């Protein structure tokens, strides 16, 4: 469960990210593809090179989904339902991969939030991304 | 990883009792039922609408035979799984785009199938040996990913 | 989530366990210690030798907990509240280990329930053990 | 399980800028805050009641220094991590009873701390090199478990 403090922390951090969200989403995907090459198995139709417009485009959508989740932190399952459907029944990304993108999102946030990424905020963001991952995989079976 | 001599002997002894085609069809079928996201590779295989449809699907059974046949042959090379499965690894990465986690799920299902098939003969130490084997094979199949 | 069909499947399968609950719990633990030796790091204080009273006793308690959960499958968080407290606040077993015991419980059931371990029931049991694991780790942070 | 030439270079270059004492205290502290169940190994360390208490805890800082110091020594032996960490591996299993998953969690927190501290210089390629390293060290520390 996300505590009131977790929710406050997530909104603070994501708020500072602000208009950079899409850039950070693309950066997180790039970090994932490089650190965890098996994740590239889901993207044979993408050019995954640095600066790829396909990665930038996906990065913006991932970031917008997270913005929406933050905006609906008390009602996340409904906000993300269409995305839960899409991952469970079309994309069918093995659930293990969500922890890999979550880690890379954390790392991206850490690399861009010198002031905000305190230990407490790091903890809250990790819980938050784990919660989003759980929602995104909730309809897999 | 690594198997003791007694563990290798246990693995070989049990496997000599296995109907590879049947166990292969049963494991792949169960993989698609228990972990349905694994169906993503098999849209061309026809009816996967229910557990009975998956288990009875002739294309699912055919692929099960193919996969477990390769697994079976690999058991003759327990000391060189990476070498044995290198070319298949490259194929599964470069052309088939199979996330190696799938190999691990299949290993889990195979262990459950062996337990179901063999009952009490699938003792805790025999299971431990097979866990090393399925981990070794998954690791070997994953090794050439890039 | 556990579907209504999952719940029917689990209640039928676990009902067959009956008086073997203790035995199967202890066997699942032994399977785990042998297959996944890192799990023994949580039991330096046990005699883990085959047939040990400590392993038999814990096996029985694990099984009765599962029985409780099956009987109250509609509200597992409340049914397992004390146990989720215990694991989160005291035992503090890393969440990764729950998958390992779950797999060993599943193997134990397969080995003992030839008639009842169909593909559909296998799926339902796997989901159920995953849900129990989720409840048991729900208070960790 | 091997770094490229550029990857080793990237690892060594960044590490030249790391205050191992400071980064070690920070990484261990964050481990105990982010994954508070890991406090189970530090019952005697005093106040761990709040994030500020954990991060300022002199025993957490001191131990972080020792842990990351040993990590740092290992970066001189990237081709021989198993041998380099064998003695500590046995210690962590036989005497300390530390689940090796903890090594993985600490690796993840360390990568986060390097990102936080170094910012843009911690590029995606540099991170990828460090991910290989922390996985390698964790696997080395886990290798003598039985
Ligand atoms: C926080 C976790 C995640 C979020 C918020 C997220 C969100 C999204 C969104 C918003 C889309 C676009 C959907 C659309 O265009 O209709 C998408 C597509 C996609 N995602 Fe996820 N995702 C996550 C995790 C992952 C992971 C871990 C993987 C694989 C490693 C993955 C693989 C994909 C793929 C392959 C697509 C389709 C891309 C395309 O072909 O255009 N996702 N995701
Ligand atoms: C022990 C594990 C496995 C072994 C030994 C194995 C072996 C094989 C072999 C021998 C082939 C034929 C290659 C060829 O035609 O050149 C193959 C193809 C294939 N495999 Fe794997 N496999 C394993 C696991 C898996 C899993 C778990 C999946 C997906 C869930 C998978 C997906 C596929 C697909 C989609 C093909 C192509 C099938 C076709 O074109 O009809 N494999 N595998
Ligand atoms: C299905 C998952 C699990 C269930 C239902 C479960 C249930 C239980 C129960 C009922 C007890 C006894 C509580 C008491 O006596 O007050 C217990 C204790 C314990 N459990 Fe869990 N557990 C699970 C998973 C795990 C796992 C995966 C581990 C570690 C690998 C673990 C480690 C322990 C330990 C160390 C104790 C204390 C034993 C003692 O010293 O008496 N548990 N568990
Ligand atoms: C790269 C990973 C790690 C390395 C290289 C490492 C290395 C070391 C070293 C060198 C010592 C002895 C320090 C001394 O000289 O007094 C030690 C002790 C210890 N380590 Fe590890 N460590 C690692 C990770 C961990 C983690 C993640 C945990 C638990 C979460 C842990 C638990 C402990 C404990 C409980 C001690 C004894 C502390 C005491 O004396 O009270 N270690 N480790």
């Amino acid at each position: 469960v996300l505590s009131p403090a977790d929710k406050t922390n997530v909104k603070a951090a994501w708020g500072k990210v602000g208009a950079h969200a899409g850039e950070y989403g693309a950066e997180a995907l790039e970090r994932m593809f490089l650190s965890f090459p098996t994740t590239k198995t889901y993207f044979p139709h993408f050019d995954l090179s640095h600066g790829s417009a396909q990665v930038k485009g996906l990065g913006k959508k991932v970031a917008d989904a997270l913005t929406n989740a933050v905006a609906h932190v008390d009602d996340m399952p409904n906000a993300l339902s269409a995305l839960s459907d899409l991952h469970a029944h079309k994309l069918r990304v093995d659930p293990v991969n969500f922890k890999l993108l979550s880690h890379c999102l954390l790392v991206t946030l850490a690399a861009h939030l010198p002031a905000e990424f305190t230990p407490a905020v790091h903890a809250s963001l990790d819980k938050f991304l784990a919660s989003v991952s759980t929602v995104l995989t909730s309809k897999y079976r | 990883v690594h198997l003791t001599p007694e563990e290798k002997s246990a693995v070989t002894a049990l496997w000599g009792k296995v109907n590879v085609d049947e166990v292969g069809g049963e494991a792949l079928g169960r993989l698609l039922v228990v972990y349905p996201w694994t169906q993503r590779f098999f849209e061309s295989f026809g009816d996967l609408s229910t557990p009975d449809a998956v288990m009875g699907n002739p294309k699912v059974k055919a692929h099960g035979k193919k996969v477990l046949g390769a697994f079976s042959d690999g058991l003759a090379h327990l000391d060189n799984l990476k070498g044995t499965f290198a070319t298949l690894s490259e194929l599964h990465c470069d052309k088939l785009h199979v996330d190696p986690e799938n190999f691990r799920l299949l290993g889990n299902v195979l262990v459950c199938v062996l337990a179901h098939h063999f009952g009490k003969e699938f003792t805790p130490p025999v299971q431990a040996a097979y866990q090393k084997v399925v981990a070794g094979v998954a690791n070997a199949l994953a090794h050439k990913y890039h």
